[PDB]
């Protein structure tokens, strides 16, 4: 019935538009309407509770506090009732991290590795525009809460669904960013081609033209994506 | 000024005074924000402060701030000096408990006369 | 062609029968056997080998020898070879089909796995579309994998019935390029039957199974007993195409030459031979299999180059390839490349400019373009000098020629020719002259959606570039002169000339079929000018009369004697215009307040070609229905009318040039005061809006039933602001003086409507996007310049100002918003309409009216048993008044009752000569009684048809006019008694009717059909030539009368549709063209709807019912409500305030106060402790006319006993249903709570969501006869359920209508379906005021309905809609289309335009819909 | 399949398409100097002569009207009423 | 423009070559003015 | 004609075509609560005798397939008890001629 999309991407580094959707399953009045988020690389929609646990926010009360900044808002908390249930099976960060690990991994893989895979996804794929380093799990939990929030605040006929065509939430990509997309994607082949001058060197071998041709090519046509 | 038919409304033109934001580092602002009483999100408890205006910056929830208008003033005044980059965009949604700051390039903006009391 | 003779009759392909070559035939027709996979050099002795390129097949080496068929490389039609395949092989094309048939038949007995015994199969079998049946059968039979032995009969399942006694399991057959692989199983996972057995179903297996399929079985598939048997899909025997298909480029002598098919065949033959040289030598199995799949591959690749690879090893080590599919990739795409109109020859394109000095049917061709386009004219004693003069003039002097083409077909190129000025033209040579003045050329403007936009004009070579058009030929073409290019096309042959100038010639197009009116009028200047010239105040001094006079070329030189001779000889403006008009032209029309003294110089009377009164404007002189062009066209001929445009234009234009017409900003300014009234008018609405605002912010606005507050507040505001703009707009239109140049155009008819004045002068009015005021794009405010939640007009997008006043920035931006909406979906309407029109045509393309007056499609199916139900051609129909239908019964008697036996109601002895001796003539009064009872049936009949009461219906032969012509042609005086007998009239007319003949068959059925086709015209006729009428009003003498009869008969015949009429195309482009003008209460209308309708979309956007209350109760606002409620789907959800699940454990005492009284009350004259308690809302509770008891015992009858129900009664201040399950309880309840709020139906028909009442004014006959409006309540519903709603007590189930013509069909049958479908298509075309003569839509709506169902137009087929395999070769794969045509025995009727082009023939359309032959009779 | 001179159900009147095509076919003859049947009281132009031949009922052609079932009526241009 | 050239510039990076276990590098079409 | 209230068992449905040539037709009560042929848009359908039928297809020279068609299950056909191959003359009020008569052959 609803979906709460972010399209988070790093401003610099290498632009990874890794979409997180926070989906409210069931339409108004379908028995037990659950919320699930859709993590990148994780081939199944994870109950949002389980993510919070995998993010170290174990106890219901705590999780709900991250979502529902209002103890009287019994309507919203009552919407989540089945979420809390939907993630009942999982009660500690590792089981949670494992739950995710398993929906990102083949059945052969060992628990530690599995947990470790889910630990790296949450650290780098899940909401990467917040932080990609370590200690920032509360930072995501909170943001993810806020997502679930807004999603429900929309589901509760309390919010108008976002205007797709509002211009403030558009960006115009220009000479600068465009020539930087290619130049990133071309310097990355220059960083790759120079790498085939080390693995391949056992004992000045730089293609100027990869970039000259690449920029020059794109601009001579209108070939970007 | 839009071309008719197929491109109609899809190909647009900048009004004479639109420029497009060039893109600025949010480091100094996020730095100023916690210098200016922004509560870190790590150290944030809502059942404790539900009257908390949440500061976002280029989309990132950076934390919280009770008494935002006093943040908002400064933020505005800094930008109106030069000290925060002019192109930097700060919107407070009073009835949403949100103060979203924007520093990324691509934001189409235009100049206006400031009317202040 | 090929100057030799052949005794064989010269014919034209009438049908193409498509089929598959049986292996039998492939040999039978073949000339060779073809064994050797090489050619030439027989031990070096050059020529050919009895293996390829010769054995009997077509010759090379310039040799005539060719099986004694002689002739040589140009005259011989290459004869066909033969090649036996060692093994059966899948023909690539049918691998698909083969597999598919194999899924339908048993793979052992060849027995259709599903019989007439299975019920889902008789519906599959009954389908007549050989293709759709095969699909329906297949989707049914591919489930089967067991060829059933005993099938449950038509009786007891106890009782089995035998069938094909072969019990074996079928494989599920999958494909692998060229091998079909079959895998069996003795059921899915049952004990001792697991694991499929994959075995490759070989060609040898399938072919033999195909042979075992009965003539009955495979015929119930697409297959043809005679033309295409399944077995034949499997090649045993391969046709060898001869050297004209596969050439040999022998470069003079002593060099190799054989085409890329020859090599491709050479490799088949190789594999074939090495497959034989492994059976004949004996071998292993996966060796012959390998040798088979090599062959099968080479046969495959030979025809289709799109399999497991490309064998490109044919004389080249670099590797290219050509198959016969990939030969049609240069021959299905070089025929299609020439089927799409690319090599545009003898045509020319340039800017058009208007030119008031060309005749209506001219086209000014620039000299330079004239010098480019030729006409091949045959040298002829009649033309020897002129042609000779041209040939001398040459390629560069205008009346010159480019080429002189002599007997021998040589082309002397007069441009570069040493004999350019030295040619003796001999009879029978073609000179290719330039087009010169008066050549019929076909002038067309794309996009050409309209027979009228390809018309033929007389050339008139002119100076500068650009084609020049007469202005009046302008809208037929939808052309203006702001840059439009037009194509001119020179008909090249003499008959092709004749056809143009005889059918498409512009004069012949004035009265157009599309709306049974003229389609070319007087326009722009000439219109504006004519009004001015026509005013009473317009007078012409002698000095200027003479010019105007002399300007009209058709002037007879008599200077009209001036209408003022007194102080100054002074002609009326009318008088001289009246010389453009020819004699014998009369016209009567009356406006609102016209009299025979027409104060306002209103209306129109022209008598013998002198406009006696009326301002001449659009009404008269435009393209309008009754107008002077319609009249002059019918009355005096098309050409004489066409010449009229010329005269009128020339005169008026000359007049206008010396009068002058302009328009300034002054014309767009309002009277100082009017502006205050306007400003007041607006500011008077901003209160209204403001009051409703305050009202609604208070919460005092009551939502209109089934409409939200916010929904209905806007609705009011928008109407206020429109009532404003409009009362504002009128306020300026009334002001503007009769001098006002703007209004001066508006009066005359030329560009300019009210909304225009309205927006320029008064208010611009409310902008709107998606039919709402401007939406809050920013949060709760439309611009960052308003405050949040500002719902004022100014904010939400009312442009207050005129355009004259200028728009505020907001107004400017909101206007820009509305504007962008306009252009955006002006681009949508253009794009969708563009494609609808192309579908509508393709749909009706082939419908033609054959010689029997029947109207049939390409197949021959009767679509209409007489074209448009009356056999009339729509261009010969006029709106006419059926008088029998109208007025009090009283009046009916006054006009039509002639009772001789009554000194009062008799014809007065003054009207009639034998007027007195008529008084009391029993015998007569028995005739005149016949007449009248007949007129009475008539009036009755008519009121049955036009239930509406509508008097005025497009009918052929304008009877009013003919009479008006009689009265003038005979100078009948309304003073002396007529010399008619009653018997003359009464019998004369009775006798006339027997003469109006659409149909001629002598049998009864046709005579009955004929009686019907003429019914309506006859009532008109009876009501017009009624005895009193004929004498009282008309005063016809025996002479004029006898004339009127023979005229009515004359025109009636002239009005009958000609066999030949591509009436379908006509009908499609009559529906399309106007839709290409739809550029725009809440129901989808216009093109979305048209694309909805034609699409037969079951999922409509705006499904509505419209139900009418039973006759006796129409006014009962309360019964309208009582039905509304008992219809509108009313769920528990809509009546419950809140639900709550309490733990309330004691079923006596209760933890809820407000319920203690209710459990007490349910103890006067199992259960869970968990209670589901619903609090209901009276508002909507009594609004939907509902009882607690009713809501209650509903839930109690929804949940059987599985729920303990109890409810507060209807007095209690709080309405409550308390419910228990009757421990996992709290969860079963939240389920049940939902099963209540959503599912349970308290009241109404499901799917009927909103139900609005509305007062509809209805035309109904009062007791006294005349048509009285009788208001009726009419429920209109969001949601359709016509079946269940039809049946509701108290509605008029007779009249209940839905726009979902689909549900109508499904409930009321196809005939009603069609009726409704016609009412929908017509609503679309009526919603933009436009008219399209009924027959066009009928024919569309008939074509959609011919086959029992609603067959969509907007393509249903991926191939066809009604297209022969030859016709416009669709997909890059025509091969595929042809393959299927083989397999299904597609029978091409060659009534196509393309098939026949492919065949080098003209279509049996219109001018080609009959044959001409040389008469041996003519003395 | 042919239908006898009596029992012709088809219009006794020439159809606009027929005229279009006679005149066409007839002019195409007149244009290649095939002999004319009427007096050329001035005319040089083929079609105009063809029309004059039709006018004076002197076109020597038979029109074969096919019915949708395949049967056909023959009419002689002479027989056919030209009233359009 | 006349010479059908590209108004580019030499993109010179600055490299640190270190054994572990100026320098012309491409052309950037310069945007006028 | 078997009239019934809610519905029938598709087993008892497979009991219908069972006593030939005698036809059993089945009307759900609800389908009969209103006579569709009394509806406005529903014109006079007149089952033609095979003798009138012969006359039709002859007078007009039409293979059966060339007649306009009506579905076996078309509510007017069912109401008339139309047997496939039976043609109906549909006499409809026309706005062009007074009555026009078109025929549909049951499919
Ligand atoms: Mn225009
Ligand atoms: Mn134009
Ligand atoms: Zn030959
Ligand atoms: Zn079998």
């Amino acid at each position: 019935s609803h979906v709460a999309e972010i399209r988070s991407a790093l401003e610099k580094g290498s632009r990874f538009i890794s979409t997180l959707q926070v989906k409210l399953y069931g339409r108004e009045g379908s028995s037990a309407r659950t919320i699930k988020a859709t993590l990148p690389y994780i081939k199944q929609d994870i109950p949002i509770v389980i993510i919070f646990r995998a993010l170290g926010i174990i106890p219901d009360g705590e999780i709900l506090e991250h979502i529902c900044y209002d103890v009287n808002d019994w309507q919203m908390l009552e919407m989540l009732k089945p979420c809390v249930e939907d993630g009942f099976v999982i009660q500690d960060r590792e089981t949670a991290l494992d739950f995710i690990g398993r929906r990102g991994t083949a059945l052969g893989i060992k628990k530690e590795k599995r947990i470790q895979y889910a630990k790296d996804i949450l650290q780098k794929e899940f909401l990467p525009h917040i932080t990609q380093l370590e200690g920032f799990e509360s930072r995501k939990a909170f943001f993810l809460g806020y997502m679930i929030n807004r999603l429900l605040l929309c589901a509760l006929d309390r919010k108008d669904q976002d205007d797709r065509d509002h211009f403030g939430k558009k960006r115009l990509d220009l000479a600068g960013p465009l020539l930087a997309q290619l130049f990133k994607t071309l310097f990355k082949k220059l960083t790759k081609d120079i790498f085939r001058y080390m693995q391949r060197t056992v004992e000045l071998a730089i293609n100027a033209k990869t970039i000259t041709s690449g920029l020059k090519y794109a601009l001579a046509t209108g070939n970007w994506g | 000024e839009t071309p008719e038919g197929q491109a109609c409304g899809l190909v647009k033109n900048l009004s004479l005074m639109s420029c497009i934001s060039v893109g600025t580092d949010p480091m100094p602002i996020i730095t100023f924000l916690s210098e200016w009483g922004m509560e870190p999100l790590e150290d944030y408890v809502p059942h404790q402060s539900p009257d908390a205006t949440r500061v976002f910056v280029n989309g990132v929830w950076h934390g919280v701030h009770r008494n935002p208008a006093r943040l908002m003033e400064t933020l505005r005044t800094l930008r109106r000096k030069g000290d925060i980059n002019p192109e930097v965009s700060m919107i407070r949604d009073i009835r949403e408990k949100e103060l979203k700051i924007f520093t990324d390039a691509g934001r189409v903006y235009r100049p206006l006369f400031i009317v202040e009391d | 062609v090929g100057q030799q003779y052949s005794s064989a009759p010269l014919r034209t392909v009438k049908e193409v029968q498509f089929g598959l070559f049986s292996p039998e035939e492939v040999r039978a027709i073949s000339v060779a056997k073809i064994r050797f996979p090489e050619t030439m050099d027989e031990t070096q002795t050059r020529a050919k080998i009895g293996g390829l390129n010769d054995p009997r097949l077509g010759s090379i080496d310039r040799n005539l020898k060719c099986q004694t068929c002689q002739e040589g490389m140009n005259e011989c039609p290459g004869h066909f070879g033969h090649i036996d395949l060692a093994k059966p092989v899948f023909h690539v094309g049918f691998i698909a089909k083969i597999k598919k048939v194999c899924e339908c038949v048993c793979m052992h007995c060849g027995k259709l796995l599903l019989d007439e015994h299975n019920e889902l199969m008789r519906q599959a079998l009954a389908i007549k579309d050989s293709k759709k049946r095969f699909a329906a059968i297949w989707t049914l039979c591919k489930t089967k994998m067991v060829c059933e032995t005993d099938v449950p009969s038509e009786d007891d399942p106890t009782q089995l019935v035998s069938r094909g006694g072969c019990g074996n399991t079928q494989p599920t057959i999958r494909k692998d390029g060229l091998k079909l692989v079959g895998s069996w199983k003795k059921d899915r996972a049952t004990g001792d039957a697991d694991e499929p057995e994959l075995r490759v179903l070989s060609t040898e297996e399938i072919l033999n199974i195909f042979k075992h399929i009965s003539v009955k079985d495979f015929t119930s598939l697409g297959f043809n007993e005679v033309f295409s048997r399944p077995e034949w899909m499997i090649l045993t025997c391969l046709p060898v195409p001869p050297p004209p298909v596969r050439p040999s480029i022998s470069f003079n002598e002593s060099q190799r030459g054989e085409d890329d098919l020859t090599f491709k065949l050479a490799d088949i033959l190789k594999a074939n031979i090495s497959l034989e040289t492994l059976e004949h030598n004996g071998a292993p199995h996966h060796a012959i299999e390998e040798a088979e799949s090599l062959l099968q591959f080479h046969v495959a690749t030979y025809m289709d180059n799109d399999i497991a690879g490309q064998p490109q090893a044919l004389q080249k080590s670099g590797r290219p390839v050509k198959s016969i599919r990939a030969r049609l990739k240069g021959k299905e795409g070089r025929i299609r490349g020439n089927l799409m109109g690319k090599r545009v020859d003898f045509s020319a394109r340039t800017v058009i400019s208007g030119d008031p000095n060309l005749e209506l049917d001219q086209v000014g061709v620039p000299k330079s373009i004239a010098k480019t386009l030729t006409y091949p004219e045959v040298v002829t004693p009649y033309n020897i000098d002129r042609l000779t003069q041209l040939v001398r003039n040459g390629p560069n002097e205008h009346p010159g020629a480019k080429y002189v083409i002599r007997d021998s077909g040589d082309r002397i190129d007069l441009r570069y020719s040493k004999r350019a000025g030295d040619i003796q033209l001999q009879y029978g040579w073609k000179v290719e002259r330039h087009i010169m003045d008066n050549d019929p050329v076909l002038f067309n403007r794309q996009p050409s959606l309209h027979k009228m936009s390809m018309m033929a004009h007389r050339v008139k070579v002119i100076p500068y570039s650009t084609f020049r058009l007469n202005l009046s030929v302008t809208s037929p073409y939808n052309a203006d002169f702001d840059g439009d290019e037009m194509n001119l096309h020179v008909p090249q042959s003499e008959e092709t000339r004749a056809e143009l100038s005889q059918l498409c010639a512009v004069p012949l197009q004035i009265v157009s079929p599309q709306s049974n009116k003229p389609c070319m009028g007087i326009v722009q200047d000439t219109l504006c000018g004519i009004r001015k010239l026509t005013l009473r105040d317009t007078f012409i001094e002698l000095d200027q009369v003479l010019n105007m006079l002399y300007w009209v070329p058709d002037w007879d030189g008599v200077i009209p004697t001036p209408a003022i001779i007194k102080p100054k000889p002074l002609w009326s403006g009318k008088q001289i215009l009246s010389v453009a008009i020819p004699n014998g032209i009369h016209l009567q029309r009356f406006d609102e307040g016209t009299t025979l003294l027409s104060p306002k110089d209103n209306g129109m009377l022209i008598i013998d070609g002198q406009i006696i009164f009326g301002v001449v404007e659009k009404k008269t002189v435009g393209s309008s229905n009754g107008g002077l062009i319609h009249v002059v066209t019918r009355e005096k001929g098309p050409q004489v009318c066409a010449k009229l445009f010329g005269n009128i234009q020339k005169v008026v234009n000359f007049w206008l040039l010396h009068n002058g017409f302009s328009t300034g900003i002054g014309d767009t300014i309002a009277d100082g005061p009017t502006m205050r009234e306007i400003t007041e008018t607006i500011a008077e609405a901003k209160k209204k809006v403001l009051d409703v605002t305050k009202e609604a912010q208070a919460n005092l606005l009551t939502a209109k039933h089934g409409m939200t507050l916010r929904e209905s507040f806007e609705d009011n505001v928008v109407r206020f602001l429109n009532e404003a703009r409009d009362k504002a707009g009128r306020l300026a239109e009334v002001n503007l003086k009769d001098l006002n140049n703007v209004k001066q155009m508006v009066m005359a008819g030329s560009k300019g409507s009210f909304i225009n004045i309205a927006q320029m002068s008064a208010c611009v009015g409310q902008q709107s996007v998606e039919g709402k005021r401007i939406a809050f794009g920013f949060v709760d405010r439309t611009l960052p310049h308003f405050s949040k939640d500002d719902y004022s007009p100014e904010s939400k997008g009312f442009v207050e100002n005129s355009y004259l006043r200028g728009l505020t920035p907001q107004e400017f931006f909101f206007h820009a918003m509305g504007g962008r909406e306009g252009l955006i979906d002006t681009a949508v309407k253009t794009a969708e309409t563009g494609y609808i029109q192309r579908r509508l045509v393709k749909a009706l393309e082939d419908i033609m009216v054959h010689y029997d007056n029947t109207t049939r499609n390409s197949l021959g199916n009767v679509i209409q048993f007489i074209y448009g139900e009356d056999g009339m051609d729509a261009a010969h129909i006029e709106k006419q008044s059926l008088d029998t239908i109208g007025g009090s019964d009283a009046a009916f008697e006054k006009r039509y009752r002639v009772d001789l036996l009554n000194t009062d109601h008799t014809l007065d002895p003054s009207l009639l000569e034998s007027g007195s001796e008529i008084l009391g003539d029993l015998k007569l009064q028995v005739l005149l009684d016949e007449e009248y009872k007949q007129l009475v049936k008539d009036r009755k009949f008519l009121r049955e048809v036009f239930v509406d009461g509508e008097a005025n219906w497009p009918l052929p032969v304008n009877i009013r006019r003919i009479i008006q012509n009689a009265q003038q042609t005979f100078h009948i005086d309304h003073t002396k008694p007529s010399d008619l007998t009653i018997k003359d009239i009464v019998l004369g007319v009775k006798d006339l009717q027997e003469n109006l003949l659409v149909l001629r068959g002598k049998n009864e059925i046709i005579q009955n059909a004929q009686r019907d086709a003429v019914t309506l015209f006859c009532c008109l006729l009876r009501s017009r030539l009624a005895t009193r009428r004929v004498l009282q009003e008309y005063r016809l003498t025996k002479q004029a009368f006898d004339w009127v009869l023979s005229n009515i008969e004359a025109q009636f015949l002239r009005s009958v549709v000609h066999p030949g009429e591509m009436v379908g195309v006509l009908a499609a482009q009559s529906i399309g063209e106007p839709a290409t003008q739809m550029t725009l209460k809440k129901v989808t209308s216009g093109v979305p709807r048209l694309k909805e309708i034609l699409n037969v979309a079951k999922n409509m956007k705006t499904p509505s019912l419209t139900v009418y209350l039973e006759p006796g109760h129409a006014a009962d606002q309360e019964q309208a409500k009582l039905i509304r409620s008992a219809i509108e789907h009313t769920t528990l959800k809509s009546v419950t305030i809140a639900s709550e699940i309490y733990y309330d454990p004691d079923p006596r005492s209760t933890v809820i106060p407000e319920d203690e009284e209710i459990i007490q009350l349910h103890f006067s004259l199992q259960q869970s402790p968990w209670l589901l308690r619903l609090e209901l809302d009276r508002a909507a509770m009594n609004d939907k006319d509902l009882t607690m008891g009713q809501v209650g015992e509903r839930i109690k009858q929804t949940f059987k006993n599985d729920l303990f129900v109890i409810w507060s009664e209807d007095n209690d201040e709080k309405l409550i249903i308390r419910c228990r399950v009757v421990a996992e309880e709290d969860h079963m309840l939240k389920k049940i709570e939902n099963t209540m709020l959503e599912n349970i139906t308290l009241r109404g028909v499901e799917n009927i969501e909103r139900v609005v009442m509305m007062k509809y004014d209805r035309k109904v006959p009062s007791p006294t006869g005349e048509y009285v409006k009788e208001p009726e309540w009419v429920l209109e519903t969001d949601g359709v359920n016509l079946s269940e709603v039809m049946t509701v007590p108290g509605i008029d189930p007779t009249r209940i209508y839905t726009n979902s013509f689909i549900d109508i069909m499904e409930v009321l049958g196809i005939e009603a379906g069609r009726a409704a479908l016609y009412k929908e298509v017509y609503n679309v075309i009526a919603s933009d005021g436009s008219y399209v003569n009924y027959r066009h839509m009928a024919l569309l709506v008939d074509v959609m309905t011919t086959q029992g169902g609603l067959t969509s137009v907007t393509r249903h087929g991926f191939n066809r809609s009604n297209t022969g395999a030859l016709m416009r070769c669709s997909f890059e794969e025509t091969v595929e289309i042809l393959f299927e045509a083989g397999a299904s025995a597609e029978l091409d009727d060659c009534r196509g335009v393309s098939e026949n082009v492919i065949l080098g023939q003209m279509a049996p359309i219109g001018t080609g819909a009959f044959d001409v032959m040389i008469d041996e009779e003519s003395l | 399949k042919a239908i006898p001179k009596d029992q012709r159900a088809t219009t006794p009147y020439m159809t606009k398409y027929e005229r279009a095509r006679i005149l066409g076919t007839r002019a195409l003859q007149i244009s290649m100097n095939a002999p004319v049947f009427v007096d050329l009281e001035g005319e040089t132009d083929p079609l105009r002569i063809a029309m004059k031949e039709l006018a004076e009922k002197k076109i020597p052609l038979v029109i074969r009207r096919y019915l949708p079932d395949g049967s056909f009526e023959d009419w002689s241009v002479e027989e056919l009423i030209v009233d359009l | 423009r006349l010479r059908n050239l590209t108004y580019s510039s030499g993109l010179f990076v600055d490299v640190k070559k270190r054994t572990y276990e100026k320098v012309f590098i491409g052309r950037l079409p310069i945007m006028l003015r | 004609i078997f009239v019934y209230q809610n519905n029938i068992t598709p087993s008892a449905m497979k009991l219908v075509p069972s006593i030939p040539p005698a036809t059993i037709e089945t009307f759900n009560e609800a389908a009969l609560v209103v006579n569709i042929t009394h509806h406005e848009l529903v014109p006079k359908h007149i089952r033609l005798s095979s003798d009138e039928k012969r006359e039709l297809l002859k007078r007009y020279r039409l293979k059966e397939s060339q007649l306009p068609r009506i579905q076996r299950a078309d509510p007017v056909a069912l109401y008339l008890g139309l047997k496939r191959g039976e043609v109906v003359k549909i006499i409809r009020k026309s706005e062009t001629s007074g009555r026009y008569a078109s025929y549909r052959i049951c499919m």
